[PDB]
Order: structure tokens, then C-alpha cells, then sequence
DNA sequence: CTGGCACTGGCCG
DNA sequence: GCCAGTGCCAG
């Protein structure tokens, strides 16, 4: 086993030079440092690694390291190198694995002291390295007299840079040893930093293998991207641009501006008495000016006229000229409330709130002022999608690269639960079809916009999604208490009407709208009561569902003692522990965390099956994942036929998953196959 | 004897009115305007003659003051043939007012 | 329930 | 530039 970690001149996007490199080998407990003439030799070293049937670990290595290093050896040494995926291991991953209940920096991309909670201090070094090489760069630059420059820090080798690449191995071999001293998935009988790739694998916790290929996989995924159709998207911008105008226009016509004190520096006191009067705006007392000038004759020695508009110890209140801001909910209040609106809920500091469902709920008499409620509800939403697409600092339009593909990054276990995070820009949150200006936007993310390498053919997406799995979780685990009967239900016949007769329900939408909130621990606005009858809705849906109420009782039992805990995780489908942050929301942490790790080994199964089928991942190639969004994935595919094929083999793998963690109830997956998002929903 | 504005009125009570013509730009919220207000009514009694005083609310009447260029209250502005003569910010105290006027009327 | 991120508005150098 | 406060979009 060795520990490595390279410097290079930029990020894999624009990656050309390999400054440096460290390894520290276990078997001869030595580090030694490559220069950049040493590259070569850095490679072969990797290599005898391999060979050996070795391990090669690095912080962060699935993402940049391993990637780049394929990238810098065909640039610079016209050479082909291609670490595989089983002799690698990340501390990165390994610590997003043992601590879930923490967050992390993702490698200093995200400001530290933003993240609530602490940080596991090892990872917090590794993630800050580059902000000291620069400070310490820029204090060295700065000694000399010479200007620093945006990141001049990385066009070039120098040895503190070498010193920060060893600091870099030496943190990583302490983070790992750290995190393999867990017993929980690493076995205290085996020393895993003196066995074989193969040993690696097979003898630590299923989860540690199952979070490696997620990351490798999705790694692949961000390099891969989305191709994306920026000029629609360009075209979008000017329609909901033009239409805020219009909404702005006739807002700024019903509510006219008004004045606000600003600039007071001054407290104002009782003329009379002299106390303070804090409530009053602040003040401005001129300590110069007056009606003449002081003056230059005999007629004025017993005047000129002081044209200045203060007179010392007149005060005033400073004031400002603001206009009516549609997107700002102060004015929206304080415009409503004039017209007659008396707020009923309010935020815990004392604001009104002044959300959409508020909103639709004000009544005011003048008609004029009514109606435009709406047009601030309308302006609110375009307001958000121009943010989105355009305007917003991680707007779609400012992370569109070269290729005409989006990147976004994925932490694969970025939530607790076992979730995957999705961020810059988060590609999980794109408006659905059915929401306002959502077709549009949908259809601007497509494999249709690719054209192929070679025959300048676009390519067709296949959209695959998990079928009510969060249904099918909760059904398996209540499996072990009604033997099936809720699975029986959800394949054969109908289980949100049997929920809707459980739970005494008008309509069976109804049902739906329960479930999919009784599992997310809530309330009444099902019916049109609340907080009453609310209550009778559970106690009579449990009465009915005996098999819920046992799997409450048991996770509870297994985690609670009276809040004091006896365990406060539980255990995941591949043996990890899931931290539980509160005894309400333990059963909706057992779904999702299950959905998760479902959804996780399914997309790994999935492309492993098209690759054993003989298909090649990448845009070179045959198919390409372009997006994973927890219980669905939209993979780019060369022809309609390999499209049809990775949708016949995503249902495959599913079963395998189900078959593999003997899942007590049947697991499946819907297709649809065309050109973008929008289309295959 | 206090003329009370309104922006609809603005235009012909000040700018097409004779004589000099003191406009009060004030709000209800403001601790000085509030100071001046008592020393307002005086001058308008005794400027009974020569001078017509009027007030504008700027939260009841938004579109008169922008047009001034209002930067803190209370501003007083003279008038005089449609046209700014003098202007003053501040609560000025009773003589204060009084040797304004007097050196602009 | 788990997440990301856009805007406004206050404080700051 | 930051830190809160609020709200909404996804699953
Ligand atoms: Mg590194």
C-alpha cells in the first residue's frame, strides 16, 4: 500500500503541467518526492503499485488526482495511463462514509465557517492546503516588493510548493490510519494497510467498497456533464427579463416610492426634558451654517446672504428616496398592510411572513391592489428562474463550459441518510415539467443536444427512474410484522386506496398526500381541518395499519431509553452506520437511507451490466451518465438502440439489487427514452 | 391659515400662486418636523400679510417631493413665482425663521 | 424529512 | 466582501 498526492497548474478542466508529486510506501515506510522531470518515473512507481496487486491511496484521488494524472500523461509524455478503479482507495470518500454526521469543506470549494457543526480536523487541513500555499506565497511575494498576482501561486514549481505536496501525504497517512482504526468496518483482526486489493475489498464493510465505486462512477459522471442548449436558455432569459420589466412597470405604478430615514448619526432628545427618544429616527445636527456670512463694511460692521441650505444646531432627519422592490417582502408587507392587511403569522424575530400561501390569503379593498398580489406572486417566480438559469451567482448560464455541457459536482454521500448532494449548480433542483417556465428549462438539459464525435448526430437520452421506492422500503421492513401483505398491496391492486380506508379519507389523493407526509414525521391542510382532527387522522391510520405501528415501536426500542439514547444510528442495507438526528424522523432516516444505498448500488450494477454487454461510458464511446437525482438517473446513449438497451438493463439491475439485500419486496424501474429531460420525465 | 398641500394641488396652490409662498415638506415620523410645527403656526399668523405658509406630507403625497431633490426633513422652500427663491433644512427656531423670511422677503 | 441557493438588508473596511 | 433571515425548487 502506498499514499500519494500530486500538484498540478489548475483544476482537471484546464490541468497542463504535473509540478510535483509524494509517495509514502508502506512496505518500506519512506516518502520520496518527484520534481517535474521526475513525472515519468512518478508514473511507473503507480504502476509497480498496480503490479504488485497494491493499493494506492489518495485524498480526493477519485475526483482529481487519478483523472488528472490520465490526462498530464498523454499531454506531456504521449503516454496512456489508466489507474484502475479497484486499486484505488480515497480518504475522501472513506471519511464522507465514517462521518455522515459531519460536513466538510469539498476540498475548500465551500467556506468553513459557513458549515454548522465541527469538522474532522485532518480533512480540514487537506481541504485548506491550498489557501496557505497561497497565503504563504503571496506573504513571500509581498516581502520582495512584487506584486501578486490573481494565482500566480500554481503556474510554476517551487520547493515551498514541494513541501506543502509532502505535508499533503503525511495528513492523508494519519487521516487513513484514523479512519481504518474503525472497527465497524474495518475488522481490528486484519491490518489493512499490509494486504492485497483483492483483501481490501472483500474483508471491510460492504459499504466501503459500495462508496468507492459511487464515486468513481460519478466522477465519471461530472466529467462526462450535461449537454446543455445555451442558446434556449439565452432566449428564456430575454422572455422572463422582459415580462419582470412589465410586472416592475405596473408595481412601481400602484405602489409609489416613499422616503426612509437614513444616515441619522445622531439620537434624538425631548427638546423639553432632554431624555432620549431611541424610537424617533436618528438625527443630523449642522454644526456649521446660518442665515448671513459672516463677514468687509461699515454699513454690515453694525449682510450677505449664507446660500447654504443648514443652520448650525437646526437639526434634521437625514432621508432616502426608495422605491417600490417587488422581490423585497419588507416593502411587500409594509405596501399590504397600508391597505388594509392585518397579518396573522408571523417569524420568530417578529416579521410578517410573506410567502406564497400568505399571500394568496390577503384580502384588501381596493381592486387595484389586489390584483396585484398577483403580479408580486408572478414577479417572485420569475424572479427565481432568472436566478437559476441567469443571474444567480451559480446560474446555469455562468457554468456552461466550452464544451456546451454543465458539470455540476455530486458529493455521493453528501447527506447523512446516504443521499448524494448535488451543487455547482445543483442539477437536482431543476424545475419540473409541470411548474412555470419548467418545460423550457427541462428541455434546455438533453442528450439531443450533443452531437456525436465522429457523425455530428445527436445523441437520445434514456430517463430512468425507481418506482415508488420510498413505498417499497416501507413495505419491506414492515415485512418482518404483516408478512407481505403491505408488498402484496403495492404490486397487486391498490395501496394508496387501502391507505385512504385506513385512514378515514375523503379522496384518495388524499391517501397519497398523507403518506408521503406521515413518513416525513407531520398537517390537516389534507382535509381542511388541523391541529384537531389532525391527531384522529393517525391514531386512526396506525389502528389500521398494525404492521406501522410495530416498526415504529421496534426502531424506537432500538434506539431510545427515555432525549438519552441507547444507539443513536442505525444500520444501513450495507452494514454503515446512519446517524439518527432526532427519534421522530428515525423511520423516514430508515426510507430514505434505504431508497439511497437502493438507488446507489443500482446505478453502479447498471453500468457495470451495459459495460459487461460490451458498451463503452463515455462521449467516445457508446452511452454517457449525465445526471443522478436519488431515485432517478438520465444517461446520454449514442443510438436509440443502445438507448433501449441501457433501459432494459437498468430494470436488470434493479432485481439484482432487490435479489442481493433480500429485499421483501419486488423492486422496479420505468424508461423513457427521447431527446432531453423535458421529454423523458 | 396654513395651507395644507396635497400633489394634485401643488401646481397651482405654489407654482402659479402669487406672492411668496414658504412650503413645509415633513413627515410624521420625524422628531424635528415635529419641533418646527407650533413655531409654523406663529409665522403664519404674523408673516399674515406678505407670506403664505403651506405644509406637505411626503408620506401622503409622494410625488412632489422627488421632484426637489428632498435629501432630510424638514425642508423648507420659498416660492416665489413658480420658482425656488431660498431653501432651509432643519427645525429653525422662531427667530431664526424670522430673519430668514425677512432677508428673502 | 434531506439538500442548494437566490434576495434583501445590516455592518465593514 | 459576510452573516442572517426567509422562501422555494428537487427528491
Ligand atoms: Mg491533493
Amino acid at each position: 500500500m502506498i499514499v500519494s498526492d500530486i500538484e498540478a497548474n489548475a483544476l482537471l478542466e484546464s490541468v497542463t503541467k504535473f509540478h510535483c508529486g509524494v509517495i509514502y510506501d508502506y512496505s518500506t515506510a519512506e516518502y520520496v518526492s518527484y520534481r517535474p522531470s521526475d513525472f515519468g518515473a512518478y508514473l511507473d512507481a503507480l504502476e509497480a503499485e498496480v503490479a504488485r496487486g497494491g493499493l494506492i491511496v489518495f485524498h480526493n484521488g477519485h475526483k482529481y488526482d487519478v483523472p488528472a494524472l490520465t490526462k498530464l500523461a498523454k499531454l506531456q509524455l504521449n503516454r496512456e495511463f489508466h489507474l484502475p478503479r479497484e486499486n484505488c482507495i480515497d480518504t475522501l470518500v472513506l471519511s464522507r462514509l465514517i462521518h455522515s454526521n459531519l460536513k466538510d469543506t469539498d476540498m475548500g470549494l465551500l467556506r468553513s465557517g459557513k458549515l454548522p457543526g465541527a469538522l474532522e480536523a485532518w480533512g480540514y487541513r487537506l481541504g485548506e492546503m491550498k489557501g496557505e500555499y497561497k497565503d504563504d506565497f503571496k506573504r513571500m511575494l509581498e516581502e520582495q516588493g512584487e506584486e501578486y498576482v490573481d494565482g500566480m501561486e500554481w503556474w510554476n514549481f517551487n520547493e515551498e510548493m514541494m513541501d506543502y505536496n509532502v505535508q499533503d501525504v503525511v495528513v492523508t497517512k494519519a487521516l487513513l490510519e484514523k479512519l481504518l482504526s474503525d472497527k465497524h468496518y474495518f475488522p481490528p483482526e486484519i491490518d489493512f494497510t499490509d494486504v492485497g486489493y483483492t483483501t481490501f475489498w472483500s474483508e471491510s464493510l460492504e459499504a466501503v467498497d459500495i462508496e468507492h465505486r459511487a464515486a468513481w462512477l460519478l466522477a465519471k459522471q461530472e466529467r462526462n456533464g450535461f449537454p446543455f442548449d445555451t442558446k434556449a436558455i439565452e432566449e428564456l432569459y430575454v422572455e422572463l427579463a422582459a415580462r419582470r420589466s412589465e410586472l416592475l412597470r405596473k408595481l412601481t405604478e400602484t405602489f409609489g416610492s416613499w422616503y426612509q430615514p437614513k444616515g441619522g448619526t445622531e439620537m434624538f432628545c425631548h427638546p423639553r426634558t432632554g431624555k432620549p427618544l431611541p424610537k424617533y429616527p436618528r438625527i443630523k445636527t449642522p454644526k456649521v451654517g446660518g442665515i448671513f456670512k459672516k463677514p468687509k463694511a461699515q454699513r454690515e460692521g453694525r449682510c450677505e446672504l449664507d446660500t447654504r441650505e443648514y443652520v448650525a444646531g437646526a437639526p434634521y432627519t437625514p432621508v432616502e428616496h426608495v422605491v417600490f422592490n417587488p422581490s423585497s417582502r419588507d416593502h411587500i408587507q409594509k405596501k399590504l398592510q397600508e391597505a388594509g392587511w392585518v397579518p396573522t403569522k408571523y417569524t420568530d424575530k417578529g416579521a410578517p411572513v410573506v410567502d406564497d400561501e400568505v399571500l394568496e390569503g390577503v384580502r384588501v379593498d381596493d381592486p387595484e391592489k389586489q390584483a396585484a398580489i398577483d403580479l408580486i406572486k408572478e414577479y417572485l417566480m420569475i424572479q427565481k428562474r432568472i436566478g437559476q438559469s441567469a443571474e444567480g451567482d451559480k446560474a446555469w448560464l455562468r457554468y456552461v463550459a466550452e464544451d456546451g455541457k454543465i458539470h455540476g459536482s455530486v458529493n455521493p454521500n453528501g447527506a447523512v441518510t446516504g443521499r448524494a448532494t448535488h451543487a455547482f449548480p445543483n442539477l437536482a433542483q431543476i424545475p419540473g415539467v409541470r411548474s412555470p417556465y419548467g418545460e423550457q428549462c427541462r428541455a434546455a438539459f438533453g442528450a439531443e443536444h450533443h452531437l456525436d464525435g465522429i457523425t455530428g448526430k445527436p445523441w437520445v437520452q434514456a430517463g430512468i427512474d425507481a418506482s415508488g421506492l420510498e413505498l417499497r422500503c416501507l413495505a419491506h421492513f414492515m415485512a418482518r410484522f404483516d408478512n407481505g401483505e403491505y408488498a402484496h398491496e403495492i404490486l397487486n391492486g391498490d395501496i394508496h386506496t387501502k391507505n385512504q380506508i385506513a385512514a378515514e379519507l375523503p379522496t384518495r389523493d388524499n391517501a397519497k398526500t398523507f403518506i408521503y407526509g406521515f413518513l416525513y414525521g407531520a398537517i390537516g391542510q389534507i382535509v381542511g381541518a388541523g391541529k384537531e382532527r389532525g391527531k384522529e387522522l393517525k391514531k386512526k391510520f396506525l389502528e389500521n395499519t398494525p404492521a406501522i405501528a410495530a416498526l415504529r415501536e421496534s426502531i424506537q426500542q432500538t434506539l431510545v431509553e427515555s432525549v438519552k439514547w441507547k444507539r443513536r444510528w442505525i444500520k444501513g442495507l450495507d452494514g454503515r452506520k446512519v446517524h439518527v438526528r432526532s427519534p421522530h424522523a428515525a423511520l423516514n432516516t430508515l426510507l430514505q437511507s434505504a431508497g439511497a444505498l437502493i438507488c446507489k448500488l443500482w446505478i453502479i450494477k447498471t453500468e457495470e451490466m451495459l459495460v459487461e454487454k460490451g458498451l463503452k461510458h463515455g462521449w467516445d464511446g457508446d452511452f454517457a451518465y449525465m445526471a443522478w437525482v436519488h431515485d432517478e438517473i438520465q444517461v446520454g446513449c449514442r443510438t436509440e438502440e443502445i438507448a433501449q438497451v441501457v433501459i432494459e438493463t437498468a430494470q436488470e439491475a434493479m432485481r439484482w439489487v432487490g435479489d442481493h439485500w433480500n429485499f421483501r419486496c419486488l423492486l422496479d424501474t420505468e424508461g423513457k427514452m427521447g431527446p432531453n429531460w423535458a421529454i423523458c420525465h | 391659515k396654513i395651507i395644507h398641500l396635497t400633489d394634485d394641488s401643488f401646481d397651482t396652490d405654489v407654482l402659479k400662486a402669487d406672492g411668496a409662498i414658504l412650503v413645509d415638506f415633513w413627515a410624521e415620523w420625524c422628531g424635528p418636523c415635529k419641533m418646527i410645527a407650533p413655531i409654523l403656526d406663529e409665522i403664519a399668523d404674523e408673516y399674515q400679510g406678505k407670506l403664505t405658509v403651506a405644509k406637505l406630507n411626503i408620506d401622503q403625497n409622494p410625488g412632489t417631493a422627488p421632484k426637489y431633490g428632498i435629501r432630510g426633513i424638514p425642508t423648507l422652500l420659498l416660492f416665489k413665482n413658480g420658482e425656488v427663491a431660498a431653501t432651509k433644512v432643519g427645525a429653525l427656531s422662531k427667530g431664526q425663521l424670522k430673519e430668514f423670511l425677512d432677508a428673502n422677503l
